[PDB]
This record gives C-alpha cells, structure tokens and sequence, in this order.
C-alpha cells in the first residue's frame, strides 16, 4: 500500500546483502502486466489460448497476433506487446531452420525453448512454447529470467496465479484436448469475465498428427458454443 | 501620530512605507499596551488596503506600487489588530460578509480581509464581541 | 566531481595534481641535485627502516641509460613506473633517431606523459618526482626535474621532496653566492644540503651518490667507501 | 559547458602575454618569472615556433600548451605534405581550435587550461590571433592574456596604432608587460618572438636586452 | 540615481537619459551598452514608485502632534509654535506640491521634445516611451500632449511601441472615464417581502427578482428603464450590505452621443484619432497581425483598450468599424478572429451603461457577427472566443446581456462542423454560464433539458465537454450550511434519472463490456 | 549574437548580415565576412562567432561538393539544408542557419534551421539579435509575391534600421548579399561599399521626405 | 515510449481508410505561419511506389523514419526484386529506434497481386492493420466518427471513399475545405496527391449532401 523500498533495491548490477538483485527482480515482477495466455499439453497434442483485446472494430483481429507459429510443429504464446517478443519470436524461427539446415531433422520444442533463453541472457518476456516433436507433445514456459521449464498446464501473463490455481485443478495426465480447450476457455473466461467470442481470444493447438494450426473464427466459435 | 499619518486617504505609498514600518515596529511588542491605552480604529486600515491590494487602477499600469508592499500592509494591520475597537468585529461582519459567495473570486476577498483584519486576541470578558460572533 | 578526478576547480586548479605532490611527500625521503661546472651530482638519502631486508635493492637512483641518471622522489611503485617508462623513451629515441637522447628531450617527454595523466579523468597523476641529470654534448651538465603536474625546467640545482622547500632556501642562498663548482664541491653542497635540512650528521650507509662528469660522461652510483671520501672530507672543516 | 568557463579560469590565472600586430610584423612578448634563481631561464621556451612563418605564446597551462604546440606543428606540416606551401596563419588556427574545442565535446576528459596567441605573416600581411579553451578564435590588432589582461587590454587601445611599425610594437609590447610586471623585468624574464616577412623569430636575450635599454 | 523620489531628480535624470542616445561618444555597437541601458530601463520599470503632487497632512494629525511636541516627561524647553510659521508652513508646503506639479507636466513633455529629436535610434525612443509610460497618474489625466503622442502611435510601425501604447490608452481612457452615478434601493422595496433575518444564504425571496427568467427580460425602451440590474454576480447571495447601490437611470447618468464640441478637449483627440477610417484601417491592420505564433492569447491588455474605448465615446466609432469588423469575422485566419474578439469583448462589456436603444442597435450588430464567428470557430480559436465570451459576460447583470445567452444556447450541439465545434460551441458557452453563477437558474435548466437527451448521440471530444459543463451546471447546488435549496439544477435529482437510464448494466449475471436495445446506450451514457 | 535578414524576391533572393565589432582592436579583416558561399548557386549566414560558423559552413560546403562529384550538377538548395538538418538531429550545434539559393527546380529560395534540427521555407525572415522585432516589422511591410531586388533592399535597410542597434546604419555595418540569375548563371554577389552608401542614403532621403 | 506517444497527439490529425481498388489518406495541412512557405512542410510522403505515409508528430523525427523506409524499400526491391507489401515496411518502421523517434504512421498502399492495405505504427513499434483509422490531434473521436460511417456501402465507388475521408478530417479540421491534404493511390498507378481545386470540388459534393 504505502511504500517499501531500501538501499539494496534498484541497483542495476549489485547484489544484495542475500546475494539478491532487485533491480532484475522487480523488472520481472513487471511483465505480468501482459494479457493471460493458457497453454495446456496433453497427450493428443497441445493447445494455447490467448485473450486478444482488440481496441476498435475497425482493426483486424488477425494483425495482432498473439500466438505465432515458430515452426510447423512449434507455436508459442507470449505475454505482453508483440514488439517485445518479436526479438525473442525471430530468433526462435531461425533457431529451428538453422537446426533445419545443418541437422535435416525438426528441432524440438526444448532446444527452440534453450535456444531463445540463450538470447534472454532482463528481456522482459514470458513466452509459452507448445509444440510436438520425438518426446511426443510438449508445452514450455520461459519466464523473463531467462529460465524455461517443461509444464504441462501454465498460464502467463495478468492473471496467471489465478488461472494456475485453477490449472492445477482441472489438469490430469489422461486429459484430451478437447477437454483442454475446453477448460482454457473456462478459465480465460474467468479471468477475463467478459463474453466469450472469437474476437477477444486467439486459440491453436499443435497436434502429433496435423501442423500447427490457429483455429479460424468458425471453427473457434464451436468451442464456444458449449461453455 | 504614526497611525493617524500613515492612513491618509491620498498618502503617498513610497513614503508610507517608512510611517508603517515604524508603526510594525512601535505596535510589534504587543506586551507594552493593553487596549486601556490604545484604541486605534480599523476603517482607515481597510480603506488603506483596498487602495493597495485591490486596487481598480494598477493593473491598467497608473500606480506602480512597491514590491514589498503586501507583505509589509498585511503585518501593519496584524499589528494594530489587538487594539481595534470592541465593536469592530460586528462591523467587519456587517462589509465582508455581503462579499460571501462562494462562486466567485471575492469570496477569496473576504477571507483576505478576515485572515487579516477579524480580532483574535481579546480578552475573555468581551468574546462574545469577537470570535463567537462569526 | 570537482576535486575526485582531474578537472577545473571554480578558481582554475586541479586539486588531484595538488595532491600528488602530497603524495610526493609522503615517502619521508628528500633528494637533491646540484649542477656543476663540469659535473652534475644526485643525493638522496637512504633510510632503510627494516634491518633484514637487502639494503642494495633499496635504492632512488636509477640508470635511464649509460649516460643519463636519475633519483625518484615520491610513491616508490609509480617512481619504478615511470623509471621504465624512461628507459623506453630513451632506447626508442636511440632506435628512431639514430644517437643518445637528451636530458631536456627525455624530460620534456616524461613530462608530455604526465599532463595525460593530468587531463584524462580516468586515472589519477603518478605522484612522484624525477629528476634527471646527465651531460650535453654541447651544454655541459643538464638537471632536469619533472612534477606529477607536467611541467620540467632546467636547474642550476633543485630539490625535491618532504624538506624541499629548505632544500631550496638552503641552495638559493648559495647559488647566488658561489658559482659552485669542481668535483668535490657540488658533491659536497649536494651533501651539506641534505644533511642541514636533515640535520643528522651523515654515515655512508645512509645517503647515495650518484655522479654525471664531463671527463667521464658514464652515470656512476657512489660506492659506500667513495661516499666516506667526501663526508671525511665534509666532517672535518 | 561549465568547465570552459573554468578553464578559462586558469588561464587568466596565468603570467601576461601580450601580442600587437604592426603594419610590417606582429610582436608577442610574454611574462616568463622565474620562481628562484635555481632555474635554468635558458631551459625552457613560452614563445615557440610552429612553423618557420608561424610562432604562439600562451597564457594558463604550460603542460596543456606544449600539447597544443606540438599537435599545431603536426598540422601544418601535414599541410605542408599536401600542398608544400606554408600553411596560412588563419588555417591553422582553424585548425589548431578544432583540436582545442575536441577536448571540451568529449566526456572524461577536460578542456584545455590555455589560451593561444597565434602570430603569422604570409602572403606579405601580418596576423594576431587568439584562440580560446572553448575552441573559439578571435582576430586581433592587440590583446592581453593571463593575469590583469582587462588592464591590459585597455592600455593597448590606448596606444595602438595602425600605422605602426615592428621596432615601435615590440617597444610597446614590453611596456604592457610591465605595466603589471611587479618588480623589475630584465632580457632573462621575458620572451619576444616577432614575425615579419623573414618569418617567425624568438628573440635573443641580447636582442631583448637592448629594447629593454631603450625604455 | 536615476530612479530617486523626488521629481526634481527624476526631471533632470529621464531626459538625460533619453537624450543620450545622440551623444557621439555613445556606442551601441558595444555589446555593454546595449546591456546597461536595458538594465537602466528594466531596473526603473521595475522599481519607480508613483510620486507626490500632494502632500497636505488633515486636521487629525496636526491635532495629535501638538500633544506630542508639549509632552513634559522628557524635553528639551521649545517655544509654542508661532502661527505667523504655522502659515509659513502651509505657504512652503502650497508651493512645494506646486512645483511637483510643475516638475511632473514638464518632465511628460521633455520626455515627449527628447523622444522624437530628429535623429535618434529606435532603442532611446523605446526607452523614453516606456519612461513616459510609467507616468500615467490617476491624480491627474495624462498631459495633452502625451495624449495625442500614445493615441497617434497606436498604429507605430514597432509592435513594443503598440503595445506599450495600447496599454498606456487603456490607462488614458481610465483617466477619462466620466463617473456613473448610484443610488440606493431598499432590496425588499423590488421584491417585496419581508427579507427575513438568521442570515441565510442562497436562492431566497428577496434574492429571486435579480434572478435570470425568461419571461422578465424587459424587451422596451420602458421595462427597461423601470428596472433594477444588479451588475455584480455576488450581491445578495449571501446577505445585503448596509447601503446597496443601483446605478441610477440614463436621467441622471452621465449624457453619451456627445457631439465633440461637448467633449473635454482631450476625448477629442481619441475622437479625431478613433473617428476616421484611416487610422482605424491601420489600427486593425496592425491589431490583426500575428505575434508569436501559436503563443498568442485573448490579451486583456487590448481588451481594456476597447472596453474603455465603447466607455466613453460608444457610439460614432462603431460606424468607423462595423466594416473593419465585418469583415475580421469572415477571416479563418487565427489572428483576424484574436483581434474581433477583443473588440468584441470590449464593445459588449462597453455598453454597460448605455440606453436601450443604443444597446438594441448594438445588438442587431453583434448577433450576426457573433453567429458567424462561433460557426467559424477553429481549433486556434476557439479558447479565444471561449475568453471572448467569459470576458464580456463576468460582472455583468444577466439580464442585460440576454441576447449572447440566445445566440449561444440556441444550439451549440448542433451539426454543421461535424464534432469539435460542438463541443467548443459548447465550451464558450460553458465560460458564458460560468461567469453568471448561481444568478441564472434556468437557462441552466434550459441547458440540461437540451442536452440529458444527447448523451449518448456524441463523440469523444465533445462529453469531455459535456462532463465539464455538467460539472459547471451543479456547481450550484451546495450542502453549505444554511443555504436555501437552489432553484439551480440538482444534482441528485439528475442522477436518479440517470440511475434509471443505466439500470439495464448493474443487474445480474455480469455480462458487461460490449460497446458495438437499452444496454448499449447505456454503455454510451456511462462514457 | 549577430543577425542577419534574408529577404526573397521574383527576381533574387538577398541576405542582409550585421558586421558589428565588440572591441575597438578587432582588426575586422577576419570578422568582416558574415556570408558565406557555400556552392556556385547557395550561400548562407550563421547565428553565432566565426569559429563554429565554419564548422557549419565546411561542412555545407563538403556535402555540396561530394554531391557534384556524383551527378556533375549543383546540389538543389532544400536538399543540402535537408542534409545538414539531418547531421543536426543526430546531435540532439547551438546555431541557426538563414540559407539563399537556386535552383533548377524551385527558382530562388530562402531556408532557416534551427538547432533542433527543423528547416523551414520562408518568403522572409531573420535569425539572431532583434529576430522576432524584424519579422514583426517585415511581416507588415513585406509584398508577398509582388517584390523585386530594389524592393527588397528598400525592405533590408527599413528592417536593420529599426532592429539593428548600431544606432546610426552606415555601409561599414552591414553585409548585403545578392543572389540573382543572370543569362543562365547564378551570381552571389556580396554587394559592395558605394552601393550600400547609396541605399542608406537613399533610405535616408525617403524618410526624410516622409518627415516632410 | 510515453514521451514520443504525447508528441503524436500534439501532432496534426491523420486519417487513412482503404476501399477496394483505392486507399486514401489525408492530413490536416495546417497554418504554419505568414511568410513561411508551405512546401517544404509535407506530412504525407510516398515510400515506394506503392506504398504512402502519412505521419502525426514530430516532422524531425519523421523525416529520418521516412528516409530509413524509403531507402529499405530499395533494398527489399534490391534484394528480393519483388515491390515491398505494406505489412513489409510497416513492421519495419515499428522496428526503427533512435529513444523511440516520436511518430505514429498511417502506411497505407497496395501489395503486388492488388490488394488494399492500411496499417499504423505506434512508438512502441505495436503496428496493427485497419480498415480505416486516425492518429493525431483529435484522433479518437475521428476514429468514432470511422466506426459509424465504414460501412461496406460508404466505400463502395472510388468518390465516396475521398469524401469518407474528408468527412472523417472535417470533424476535427474546422476550416471547411482548402486547410487539409489529401492524397489517393488507384492501385498499379501512383499517389495522385489531390489539388486544391479537387479537394473543393470533393468537399462540395459533400456540403450538397447537407442539406439534404
Ligand atoms: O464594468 P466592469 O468591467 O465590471 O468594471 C467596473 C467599472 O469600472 P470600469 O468602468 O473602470 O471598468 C465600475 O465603474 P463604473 O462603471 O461603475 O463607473 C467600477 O466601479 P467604481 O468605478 O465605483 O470602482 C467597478 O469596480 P468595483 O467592482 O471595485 O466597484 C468595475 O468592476 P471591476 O472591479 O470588476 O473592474
């Protein structure tokens, strides 16, 4: 409420007397300020969803994108504005065609998550890498730090203790992905408390079988038909 | 003799300065006097002050006062305030609170001329001739 | 910030090229050069605090080269700095112009160093004194002495030092009434000099001598025994 | 900047110099004192060539100055390599106040404790130059520099005249020095360089002397 | 020393001071001079005290000095005061305050030989305008000469000396100024009602008749000169003064129309000047031009040159400008439409006292001009007209000026310009109804009963606007303590109907945040 | 300090410096330059001492320059002031700059950079001591589109003797520059003693008739 | 970030919309002073051949993110030999840091196969794609007007787009015709910035549709 602050805060490159450096930790306790972003692995493939807010009716929902595709086989969600990913996005794109290039094989979604967390050493962007690769289905989260961690539910952004309370809830290991979309849905529903419609939440999946794929406003509007 | 002289209605406000800042200086130690003594009157004060702080004529640049001025009149009166007349907090009352609207720019005149003028240290005997009265 | 690093003071000074000449005086030690007619002498005094230490590895006379000396005066890391900064100077003189530097031209570029360290605020002024002696070819016997500030001059004697401003008295009021001069003399005013601001009676192992001639132009450090040749001498007059 | 005002601070701290541009030459004498008689006078130089047309003295910073001396001789021979012509007085101040006004733009360093007077004579025509700390260069008949220059400065425009000649500008030059000298100046504590269409000279102290003998 | 207090040395200093501008050994060349005789002339503008030309100590103080002089604690034995010297005194002290005035008018007119002497640069005679500047009186009006000398360089080819003389004209029709004469009304003698005692504060009774109703303007020559106007925006409100003055009718005023043979031979120098087209051509020539672009203002320095100027002549200059002004109106430049605002300022605060057929001939003049200016209102412009219109209605009887309420409020959310003109129509307006507080209740009313139904049918930059003139229209309704509820707008009995248009939003199950039936408008209120 | 006007015309484009000395030993064979050329068809004047003047003006000189070493043709007047007020945003050189030029394109021009690194064009204007007291003198007085060269020397003179504080304009005081066409060649002429004598004098009698 | 986005909408306002065979873009060209030149102010600057910008802010900034564009869509052509797409060079000026510039950018124009665009750059490098918008002074309540009056008949013939952006500028733009700046593309054409005489004309047709 009032204010808190020492002489050990805000000291670019200078530890703590506990070995502590603020001014890292409240620049990463400052990119929660993006919108929330659910990915969700399952065994059928994994899918991540994203509110949208799109600012006037004159703008196109498909030109801020908030899920890209990295690969064929990778998507990634970030938290916060694209212009701070974009980095972070770019480099990951390259990451797997030069793994493409040298290696002929598909880049999986650990070293395209390793390889953009080398790039992140803040940078001040969580990203949500889903993918599919040998391992089967994979979700990645990297926070702002640079630390990336293979989970299998994970909300990023505004609300993402929240939505990861409820995360931890409804997730179990033998959970489809329609079930998945389903229980992201409910859950940016929650945290958003808005109407659910294909104009303020982007959703794709990347599946063993098919490629990365966001889903187009028809077929997003049937996952919202029974929420 | 310093008071009757510094409030003259035409007086000349350069060498007023001098009479005012011996009458600060003659009326500063407010232990010396004892309203037995001194009952300076207050409408001479204000017809001074509205001369000299609201002024109709020099922001059309035809008087040209000195800079410490306001400073140096608003002390003047606070020094001859303990010794108005018992009777001078009801006529104060009866001048200023006509000017009492809260809308427009003189109700800051009024409580200018009350933070300066309206008498604070009487004794208890006639308080209800000073601030029980506003 | 003014007076930290080495920028203008509001009346024009630069307040750490003050203090390096507080830092001169710091080490305890006066030193004294005397020129003469034909000869040019460097005293500085000895004093070895610490008695198990090797007493011939302490020393502030330095050879620049074969025919130009040298006593520090100051913080004795930075003298040591500036000593091979000199030997650099002079040997790549020899190299690029073909023969022997100098003692005004290796001074004037030591000092051409030090006003970097005096502009720069990246790093502070080497606090310490040089002064070079050494024969001219065609002047005679040069003393040159450059500041932790950038300045040289050339000196008919100076002084450098905790005691150089008596060093100096003393030397200015017999400079202006001998022409001093000989050998032995200018060893023996570069000694009384020392020794009447000291005021302690000199042993051999506690000063060193170190000698420029015009008959032999080598830079010669004294040897103890030639040391009590001239305070024997001294001692009994 | 800050530190330009207080590097000009130094140099009207330092000793005067003085230089008057006659019709035929351009004199600069300095004040050169020496603190006791241990120095060598003969040692050291304030009035100092540049080239065999173009000679400066200064006021503030000696250690400052030899660097300016040394950077304003490397200028104008490497005009001299280009076009093997004597560099133009004008030029070279130009020159030499872009590498002065370099040391007050960049951070970590500060500006020059020194002001230049920059003498010349080519193409049969006199200069007097003064070149300021900042990196500013002002064109002049006679200036003062180091301490009192402002006295001096107006003893000047009271006896400067344009035609004038270089025996009479190095007599009058002498005498601003010694309007503000403080005890006695002889041919061994100050310095003259004039230039004239022989070029750039500094005096001898024998030279000196004699003018010395005619005031 | 230059600068000291008696005339004496300022008649010598000022001159001299001004004449050494053509000294030849004076050099403005060097970059010193220039310095002082700017220091000189900033340092006297800011430090001159107006000076004596009276001195005459009453028989009050003379009393208590006497008892001052014959106190016997401590004193050294002086003789009674002979009145052969208490006659001396007054002799020395008559011809003393004489030659301060002899001093005084002849430091103006040496001031005026020294400031055009045939050959001298532009700085002394900025110098020496400003030194004359200084001494516009207030005891005296300003000498004959010096009268023509600041009305003739109104139109002086240096913007500092125009200004300097817009200011010193200003200062000139003050002097000039004929006085109006009051009377005193008893307040429950119009009203007729008891004016009842514990002093309570607000809209009254006895306060209801100084009121702005629709249906009591006066409209005649014979309702209007049967009635009160009470001018000032706070009498009453409160509680009465003891003596309450009226401004008494156009019989007793002071006669206007004059016809120039009745002027006071220094209104004929204004007249010949302000009554002619070439010197008004060029004066709104000059008065039109841009300044400093995008800094200019409203100025109230040339709009107490026009309020004073419809003052004391107000009647044959008008024909002179009604051209100049027509046409200054159809300009969409942004100066052209500074400089009629101030005249148009000045011309409306000017008929203040004037006779209803010379307002009503005024105001057959001022609703097309003003209809046409507030159509052509521009982003440059329109917080011009927004201080035009706050300027020519604050302390002013509502009533009087009811013809700008009309033109100003018939729509200002109308159309035509799109947004952005409705809403800065609506904020001069807003500085309108702002200035005349508590003291217009309708028109107020007739203001949110216009515009509760536009809430929802405008755009971003006009509810701003709204919102600020909402917050402008329940300024009134106060909780101050004992103070009669208001016949203003009431802010609670606004907000209940707007609690009812909002109703469809609070309900149950949340849905909220659409924006794109009785929910969406209900969106566009809350904006 | 310093000013100087810059007045276009139909037929030419003037600038109109001051050469004000601020010590009586100056010399003035230095400080008595105050246009500078800059090609064979532009020439410009500083706000500012002469040292940092020709940092500018070396500059403008060497863009110019290296422009005709590409294309063999003058550089278009917008374009190197266009050029520099591009090496001026980079640094955010405490001067303004009043351009005269012509070319192929646009006819005879009148540029004014500020330190900002903004130009603008104008019909005419000034920079430096007294600017905003003689563009409020040149805004009235100034013809637009009707002036020629007599004109607009008439409008330089009536502007510097009422901005100029050298208390008596003499032809010692002021740098004219002229930039006309003449049978297919720029001339920058820097308009001479007796010719400046003469347009004094020549102001000097029309208000000395008007005082009549 | 915060700095250089309150110096756009101090700036002049800026409407772009894209029809069907037409993109339109126009500025409130803006009454700079007396005796400036109007040319050299220019706030709409064509980048490729196919790609236009108008910018709202500040004109130092802009013209070196305008320089940086149009030297890139050289480039691109250079390296690629295909003409930029608007997305192209629009996620490049949102990419261009200095600080940020201070600018926001309506890039509107037609990619290779002929299809409409319009996209705008904010100072945080955010670009979005529209189907009509405004930036600059007042541009919120234009962008109210635009979500009102976009509709798919408004655009449909190439006039009533010109005359939807007029409308659009008309708003907050009080002068009423001659004070704004239009320019339109027609793809495969060019920008054919409007004349004054074209834009009365417009703004006529659009002031007879008032009274009825
Ligand atoms: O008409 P306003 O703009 O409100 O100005 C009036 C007016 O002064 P001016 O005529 O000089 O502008 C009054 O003068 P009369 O018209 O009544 O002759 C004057 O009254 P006094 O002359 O009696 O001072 C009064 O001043 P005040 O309100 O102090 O009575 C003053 O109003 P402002 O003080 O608002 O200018």
């Amino acid at each position: 409420m009032f204010l808190t602050r020492s002489e050990y805060d805000r000291g670019v490159n200078t530890f703590s007397p506990e070995g502590r450096l603020f001014q890292v930790e409240y620049a990463i306790e400052a990119i929660k300020l993006g919108s929330t972003a659910i990915g969700i692995q399952t065994s059928e493939g994994v899918c991540l969803a994203v509110e949208k807010r799109i600012t006037s009716p004159l703008m196109e929902p498909s030109s801020i994108e908030k899920i890209v595709e990295i690969d064929a086989h990778i998507g990634c969600a970030m938290s916060g504005l694209i212009a701070d990913a974009k980095t972070l996005i770019d480099k990951a794109r390259v990451e797997t065609q030069n793994h493409w290039f040298t290696y002929n094989e598909t880049m999986t979604v650990e070293s395209v998550t390793q390889a953009v967390s080398n790039l992140a050493l803040p940078f001040g962007v969580a990203l949500l890498f889903g993918g599919v690769d040998e391992k089967g289905p994979q979700l990645f989260h990297m926070d702002p730090s640079g630390t990336f961690v293979q989970c299998d539910a994970r909300a990023i952004g505004s609300a993402s203790e929240g939505a990861q309370s409820s995360l931890q809830e409804v997730y179990h290991k033998s959970m489809t992905l329609k079930e998945a979309i389903k229980s992201s849905l409910i859950i940016l529903k929650q945290v958003m408390e808005e109407k659910l419609n294909a104009t303020n939440i982007e959703l794709a999946t990347v599946q063993p079988g098919q490629n990365f794929h966001m889903f187009t406003k028809e077929e997003l509007e049937e996952v919202i038909k029974d929420i | 003799l310093l008071y009757e002289l510094v409030s003259i209605p035409k007086l000349e406000i350069s060498m007023m300065q001098g009479f005012a800042r011996l009458l600060i200086n003659l009326l500063k130690k407010k232990e010396l006097l004892s309203r037995a003594d001194l009952e300076l009157p207050w409408r001479p004060l204000y017809d001074m002050v509205e001369r000299i702080l609201y002024s109709k004529t020099e922001h059309l640049g035809l008087n040209w006062f000195p800079n410490s001025v306001e400073n140096i009149l608003k002390t003047l009166v606070k020094s001859c305030r303990p010794y108005f007349p018992a009777d001078a907090t009801a006529e104060m009352l009866e001048e200023w609170r006509p000017l009492m609207c809260p809308f427009d720019v003189t109700m800051q005149k009024a409580i200018t001329y009350f933070e300066i003028f309206l008498p604070t240290s009487l004794p208890p005997e006639l308080h209800h001739k000073g601030f029980k009265l506003w | 910030f003014d007076r930290h690093i080495t920028i203008f003071s509001p009346e024009g000074r630069l307040y750490q090229v003050e203090y390096a000449f507080k830092a001169i005086n710091q080490g305890g030690l006066t030193s004294v050069a005397v020129r003469g007619k034909d000869c040019a002498v460097i005293v500085t005094q000895k004093k070895v605090p610490d008695k198990l230490l090797d007493s011939s590895t302490v020393t502030h006379l330095f050879k620049i080269t074969e025919n130009i000396g040298c006593v520090m005066t100051g913080m004795t890391a930075d003298s040591r700095s500036q000593v091979q900064r000199a030997r650099y100077e002079a040997a790549n003189w020899k190299y690029k112009y073909g023969y022997e530097i100098p003692v005004d031209m290796l001074c004037k570029r030591i000092a051409d160093i030090s006003q970097v360290y005096t502009q720069n605020a990246e790093m502070r002024p080497l606090g310490c004194c040089m002064i070079l002696i050494g024969i001219d070819e065609e002047q005679g016997p040069q003393v040159y002495k450059c500041d932790p500030a950038g300045y040289y001059c050339g000196f008919k004697a100076t002084a450098a030092g905790v005691k150089q401003t008596e060093s100096t008295s003393f030397l200015e009021k017999k400079v202006k009434k001998k022409f001093d001069w000989t050998f032995e003399q200018t060893v023996e005013t570069a000694i009384t000099c020392l020794s009447t601001v000291l005021s302690i009676d000199f042993k051999p192992s506690e000063i060193e001598v170190g000698v420029v001639t015009v008959e032999n132009p080598k830079f010669r450090i004294l040897t103890e025994a030639e040391i009590d040749a001239h305070l024997v001498a001294l001692a009994e007059r | 900047l800050v530190q330009i005002e207080y590097a000009l601070a130094a140099v009207a701290g330092g000793a005067p110099s003085v230089g008057i541009k006659a019709a035929n030459g351009v004199v600069l004498a300095t004040e050169k004192k020496q603190k006791s008689i241990l120095y060598d006078e003969r040692s050291v130089h304030k009035v100092e060539p540049i080239t065999k047309h173009i000679g400066l003295v200064y006021s503030g910073m000696g250690p400052d100055y030899r660097v300016l001396v040394h950077r304003a001789r490397k200028l104008a021979q490497q005009y001299y390599l280009v076009y093997q012509e004597p560099i133009p007085t004008a030029q070279l101040v130009q020159r030499v106040a872009s590498v002065m006004q370099e040391y007050t733009q960049s951070g970590g360093v500060r500006p020059f404790g020194v002001s230049l007077l920059i003498c010349g004579w080519n193409e049969g025509r006199p200069y007097l130059f003064q070149s300021d700390p900042s990196g500013a260069y002002f064109a002049w008949k006679a200036t003062a520099m180091g301490k009192n220059y402002v006295n001096g400065k107006t003893f000047l425009e009271k006896r400067y005249n344009e035609d004038l000649e270089l025996e009479d500008a190095i007599h009058t030059a002498i005498l601003t020095l010694k309007e503000s000298f403080e005890g006695q100046m002889t041919e061994d504590n100050i310095e003259v360089g004039i230039c004239n269409e022989a070029g750039f000279r500094r005096l001898t102290p024998t030279e000196v002397k004699d003018y010395l003998a005619a005031i | 020393l230059a600068n000291l207090h008696d005339w004496d040395c300022i008649v010598q200093t000022w001159p001299a001071i001004v004449s050494s501008g053509l000294s030849q050994a004076m050099s403005l060349e060097k970059p010193s001079i220039v310095r002082l005789f700017d220091d000189l002339a900033e340092k006297i503008h800011r430090q001159y005290e107006t000076i004596g030309l009276d001195f005459t100590i009453p028989k009050s103080c003379v009393e208590i000095a006497e008892l001052l002089q014959q106190s016997k604690n401590p004193s050294i034995n002086q003789i009674l005061l002979s009145p052969e010297k208490i006659k001396e005194g007054i002799k020395r002290q008559q011809e003393k305050n004489a030659d301060a005035l002899r001093n005084y008018e002849n430091l103006v007119d040496t001031l005026l030989d020294g400031v055009e002497q045939r050959n001298l640069p532009w700085k002394f005679e900025h110098i020496g305008i400003g030194l004359l500047s200084l001494l516009l009186r207030d005891d005296r009006v300003l000498p004959l000469r010096a009268i023509r000398f600041f009305v003739e360089n109104l139109n002086h080819d240096a913007i500092v000396v125009r200004k300097m003389a817009i200011s010193a004209v200003a200062g000139i029709l003050k002097q000039l100024k004929r006085t109006h004469k009051k009377l005193t009304i008893n307040p429950c003698e119009i009203s007729g009602c008891p004016k009842p005692t514990q002093i309570i504060a607000g809209d009254r009774p006895d306060n209801h008749w100084l009121h702005y109703d629709s249906k009591t303007i006066p409209r005649t020559k014979k309702e209007w000169e049967s009635s009160c106007f009470v001018e000032k925006t706070h009498w009453g409100y409160y509680t009465w003064p003891k003596n309450m003055v009226v401004y008494a009718g156009v019989e007793e005023q002071p006669k206007l129309g004059r016809s120039r043979e009745d002027m006071t031979e220094a209104e004929q120098i204004i007249f010949d000047h302000f009554s002619d087209p070439k010197f008004v051509e060029q004066l709104i020539t000059f008065l039109s031009l841009e300044d400093r672009k995008g800094k200019d203002k409203f100025n109230p320095r040339r709009f107490c040159l026009f309020k004073g100027i419809f003052r004391n002549f107000d009647d044959a200059f008008l024909p002179v400008l009604k051209p100049h002004l027509e046409h200054l109106v159809a300009d969409s430049h942004e100066s052209t439409q500074r400089c009629v605002a101030e005249i148009i300022a000045g011309l409306i605060r000017g008929s203040k006292h004037w006779t209803f057929e010379k307002v009503e001939k005024l105001w057959e003049l001022l609703c097309p001009l003003l209809r046409t200016a507030l159509s052509n209102i521009t982003v440059e412009t329109y917080n011009d007209w927004g201080a035009c219109i706050a300027t020519s209605c604050e302390s002013r009887d509502p009533r009087k000026l009811h013809w700008l309420f009309e033109l100003l409020l018939e729509s200002p959310l109308s159309g035509e310009g799109g947004s952005f003109v409705d809403a800065c129509r609506l904020y001069v307006l807003q500085g309108g109804l702002a200035q005349q507080e508590w003291r217009v209740p309708e028109l107020l009313h007739r203001l949110l009963k216009y515009l509760e139904p536009k809430l929802t049918q405008v755009y971003k930059n006009v509810r701003e606007r709204i919102g600020s003139v909402l917050t402008y229209i329940f300024m009134i309704d106060v909780s101050l303590p004992n103070t009669t509820p208001t016949i203003s707008p009431h802010v609670p009995e606004f907000t209940a109907r707007i609690l009812e248009k909002l109703k469809p939003l609070m309900d149950v199950d949340e849905e909220i945040q659409n924006h794109v039936d009785e929910r969406t408008q209900g969106i566009k209120l809350l904006k | 300090a310093g000013t100087c006007l810059g007045i276009l015309a139909n037929d030419g484009v003037l600038l109109a410096a001051e050469r004000r000395n601020i010590h009586k030993l100056l010399d003035e064979v230095f400080f008595s330059e105050k246009i500078y050329k800059l090609n064979e068809d532009m020439a410009c004047s500083v706000a500012g001492i002469t040292s940092d003047a020709n940092v500018l003006t070396n500059e403008l000189r060497l863009i110019a320059q290296r422009y005709l070493l590409q294309y063999q043709e003058p550089i278009p007047c917008e374009q190197l002031v266009t050029a520099l007020c591009d090496i001026k945003q980079a640094y955010t050189f405490g001067v303004s700059l009043l351009y005269i030029g012509w070319d192929k394109h646009y006819g005879f021009q009148l540029y004014q950079s500020d330190p900002s690194g903004n130009y603008g064009g104008w019909k005419a204007t000034c920079i430096g001591n007294n600017s905003a007291a003689a563009v409020s003198m040149l805004k009235q007085d100034y013809k637009e589109g009707e002036m020629t060269l007599k004109s607009a020397l008439a409008l330089a003179i009536k502007v510097l003797n009422k901005t100029m504080d050298v208390s008596k304009l003499s032809a010692e005081k002021v740098e004219i520059a002229t930039l006309t066409r003449e049978n297919g060649k720029t001339v920058i002429r820097v308009l001479k003693q007796k010719e400046v004598e003469q347009l004094i004098k020549k102001h000097e009698e029309e208000e000395a008739k008007a005082e009549r | 970030v915060e700095y250089a986005q309150e110096a756009v909408k101090k700036g002049s306002t800026a409407v772009g919309v894209r029809g069907r065979d037409i993109v339109v873009l126009g500025v409130e060209k803006k009454s700079v002073a007396k005796l400036q030149d109007e040319r050299t102010v220019r706030k709409i600057c064509a980048l490729d051949d196919n790609v236009c910008m108008a910018f709202a802010g500040l004109t130092a900034d802009a013209r070196i993110v305008i320089n940086r564009a149009r030297v890139e869509c050289q480039s691109h052509r250079l390296t690629v030999e295909d003409p930029v797409t608007v997305e192209y060079i629009t996620r490049y000026i949102a990419s261009l840091k200095q600080r940020p510039f201070g600018i926001s950018a309506l890039i509107v124009g037609f990619d290779f196969d002929g299809t409409p665009r319009l996209y705008q750059t904010d100072p945080s490098g955010t670009y979005h794609a529209w189907k009509a918008n405004a930036i600059g002074r007042g541009a919120k309540s234009v962008r109210e007007f635009l979500e009102k009056n976009y509709t798919d008949e408004a655009i449909e013939t190439d006039d009533l787009t010109i005359k939807l952006v007029i409308k659009a500028l008309l708003e907050v733009v009080q002068s009423g015709g001659k004070n704004i700046e239009l320019a339109v593309m027609r793809r495969d054409q060019s920008l054919k910035i409007l004349n004054p005489e074209e834009i009365e004309k417009y703004v006529a047709e659009i002031e007879k549709e008032k009274e009825e």
